[PDB]
RNA sequence: CAUGGCUCUGCCAACGCUACGGCUUGGCGGGCUGGCCUUUCCUCAAUAGGUGGUCAGCCGGUUCUGUCCUGCUUCGGCGAACACGUUACACGGUUCGGCAAAACGUCGAUUACUGAAAAUGGAAAGGCGGGGCCGACUU
RNA sequence: UGCCCAUCACCUUCUUG
RNA sequence: GGCAGGCUGGG
């Protein structure tokens, strides 16, 4: 769309120094985050375009993988990359970029 | 080993066991729906079967799946060698290092180390479906000593009826028990020294062709009161009508292979499997099971069971 | 529920595998990579599953979990620096059965 | 116990990839052989070759033609690399041997995706 | 037409190119997915041209949004500073250039 | 058609040593015009399992995404150059895989 | 290979790009992917065993096939269906002794014994085997 | 059956870099 | 196992 890329810029802003403070060695992880994280922004804007609900779906699938990233990079990346604040604050933006995705769903399937 | 034998679910539900049932168990099933069911999470499913067995809630599904034939992989792991050590030399069947050939060449030998002049060939009936899985169960008992392995035996090859089921590994070391008594009324009583078992036909060279005739009429008494075979496939030929024994007609002169029936057999199993007839198949092999119940087909059989997945039953 | 409890009963999987993945040599690094990917991506495949209680997307959350079972025997055979030694992969195995019956308790209960 | 179970058990996609195990267990030690160089072409190949497991799979699971036709233009690709591999690859990568090692395990898995895609379109 | 908007879109490459090259190690996931929506970008015009859908032009400028968003997030990723905003301002008129040629074409189509 | 396979193996078989030549340095592109080279053998290959005419631009796509690799790799500047003749004797290649392509294409089509 | 890595540094350059810091990229070191990343080699080659088909030597090779078939008897036999002398008719050591102590087996024995109970303790003596042993000669 | 070829597990030294 | 049909030779 245009709205939601602008929120979701807000958490790749945010999760892109916390994706690239995560250490080498999780250096795929890390590739793996950042490409869903910088990469849902391919799914946000695809939707964007082509406005069939198949494609918004599937940017709130990223965004779930993004929340899952989150959770991950907490806790599973073993140096438990994202703090639990950083969770949390990643969590906001992911949300409100998810309640964008929320209304954009909602108006595509009235 | 000191007799007793009294913990062995202990050793048959080792990781180390389970596995080793495992690899054994897929060989070459490795292309069947049990194998591929089970490979899926299979030291997941090896960790619910380790666990089943090493808590005796083991249950067999009905006649096997393929947990049922690791199961049996895992105890004929730890039960067979220990049943396998009290096989006397000179049964030649289902043990390792003492295959079929090796039996082919005790035979010729035992007709030339001690030339000999005549012979007996038995061959017990049904050898599995006639085991008294019950006088069986008083040999897999009197070496088992482990009230759990016993049980799990007692699963994977219930004490009742009177038909151990043709194709197990379980069978196979069983019968191969269920037969060692034949084995031990030959070589232990009658001192027979030379002769040679393979499941169901027992040679026994012997010198007095009367003699060998004896033998035969007290091994028929005994594997038929004791242990409920009833031998007939039997001959007292001189040696020199040559003892049709494992494939190879064994004079003391080389030994040629018997088979056109296996390989008739053989054959037309896998012509059913490709033809698309797998249901009179059925038919045949429960015909070609009768035929075969006398003579000692029962590594035949399993191999037939390992090449073709075919329950006769 | 579903999607939640299957997600973090998979992130025990991820959790288990993760630290095996990372250890998989560079070597061995394209079979890590697309482990990985096969690990926390099975995460999405579960994610857009309850995101559509659709019978298929449940199915191929189960693919993934057989891809991810996949990944287990091969870093396992993985020639040298086998990532999953057979201990990891029982204990993998397990978690991803876990994974596994949740899923299919949900397959049952869409169907 | 009873093995756990997956949903949607297919047998062709349980044989199909567990015979594929083969291939990937042949060429996957002769992917990771391709030196450092070729090594854009191996990653690609060992995409291909690991990464048939899960069109296999993905096809297994989610009974739709269209997955299992999409396996066997991945087999296809294997193939390919096979090809490739050996020919193209020009220090060696796969020795003759080998794709005639190669094909006759992708054959195998190649008939029994063939099978599959049969049983599924009657 | 495929052609044309390819001929336009190597401009942004041959412009991005050099600079997503420059794109630190550091962004290095970033900028290998930069490249990635860069050229990459030039299939999804291509294959926009090679047939007809409108979905698939529509998907071309879903390339092009993740291409402009991947110079705005690029300008001002970190401390390693990836692209210059003068980069973006540049890249951005060569990937406006294409995009209107993008809208035209979705217009024809449509 | 099968022989666009074993046509295009020949492009592959010319542009992978010259694409393995293509330096770390461009090695996104590499990785990228070697996901093109020989990815379009996957193309073709879904094309003829299908004999959909979708599949069948989609490998004219990856032919023209390849013509593109040229084109692009040609001005990839240093000594790595696809080497014009390389970019004409690969483009020589590709255009014969182009020609099967086509009447492929026609083929269907009619 | 312990993968054309490194979000990886030092150095030095220059495609270039710079927000003028750098960066990039290339050298160029170095560190780094498990002992010390030897091992584990993944290759390949290669020794000895199995499984099927075949040469008992230029007509067979090789399976796909279609079929066919597994007895008889005169009681001595015969047959087992041209791997055809069903056996390159000669041995593998199926060899020869010497043994059989031990270990092994088995039985004695899940006995004695211990202990309420053999209870997932537990023998042995002995007896019986050869499966084991020692030479010779060959393998 | 001995002469060997399919073929299956091995046993390697071989260096697959 | 054998007969026949193939298939691959024969000089």
């Amino acid at each position: 769309q245009m709205l939601i890329v602008e929120r979701y810029e807000r958490v790749i802003s945010y999760l892109y120094p916390i994706a690239q403070s995560i250490p080498r060695k999780h250096g795929v992880a890390r590739e793996m985050f950042l490409k869903c994280l910088l990469g849902q922004v391919e799914l946000f804007i695809v939707a964007g375009k082509s406005n069939q609900v198949s494609k918004l779906y599937a940017a709130d699938a990223g965004l779930a993988m993004l929340r899952f990233w989150l959770r991950f990079l907490a806790g599973i990346q073993k140096p438990h990359a994202m703090t639990p604040h950083q969770v949390e604050t990643a969590q906001v933006l992911i949300a409100e970029v998810g309640r964008i995705l929320g209304s954009w769903i909602a108006r595509v399937n009235r | 080993m000191g007799k007793r034998h009294r913990n062995l679910i202990d050793q048959i539900t080792t990781w180390e066991n389970l596995l080793d049932a495992y690899r054994k168990t897929s060989h070459g099933k490795r292309r069947t729906w049990g194998y591929l069911e089970f490979k899926e999470y299979d030291l997941a499913n090896l960790l619910a079967l380790q666990a089943e067995l090493k808590a005796g809630n083991y249950e067999r599904g009905p006649y096997l799946e393929f947990k049922d034939r690791l199961v049996q992989h895992a105890l004929c792991n730890i039960v067979a060698p220990i049943f396998e050590a009290g096989l006397l030399p000179y049964t030649y069947a289902c043990r390792p290092d003492k295959g079929t050939h090796a039996g082919v060449c005790h035979v010729q030998a035992e007709l030339r180390r001690t030339r000999a002049t005549h012979f007996l060939k038995s061959d017990f009936s049904k050898f599995f479906p006639s085991i008294d899985r019950a006088a069986l169960y008083a040999m897999i008992d009197k070496k088992i000593h482990c009230a759990a392995t016993r049980r799990l035996l007692r699963v994977v090859l219930p004490d009742e009826g009177v038909g151990i089921p043709i194709g197990s590994l379980t069978s196979q070391l069983f019968a191969n028990v269920y037969g060692g008594a034949v084995d031990r009324l030959l070589h232990d009583e009658l001192k027979q020294r030379h002769w040679a078992r393979y499941m169901d036909d027992i040679v026994v060279l012997g010198d007095d062709p009367e003699e060998l005739r004896a033998v035969f009429y007290r091994l028929r008494d005994f594997a038929s009161e004791r242990l409920g075979l009833k031998i007939s496939h039997w001959q007292v030929a001189p040696v020199s009508r040559g003892i049709n024994f494992l494939g190879y007609r064994i004079w003391p002169t080389h030994k040629l292979l018997r088979k056109s029936s296996v390989k008739r057999a053989k054959r037309k199993v896998a012509n059913f499997i490709k033809h698309g007839e797998d249901e009179s198949l059925q038919r045949f092999l429960a015909s070609w099971s009768g035929h075969a119940q006398w003579a000692d087909t029962h590594n035949l059989f399993t191999w037939m069971e390992e090449q073709y997945g075919i329950a006769c039953h």
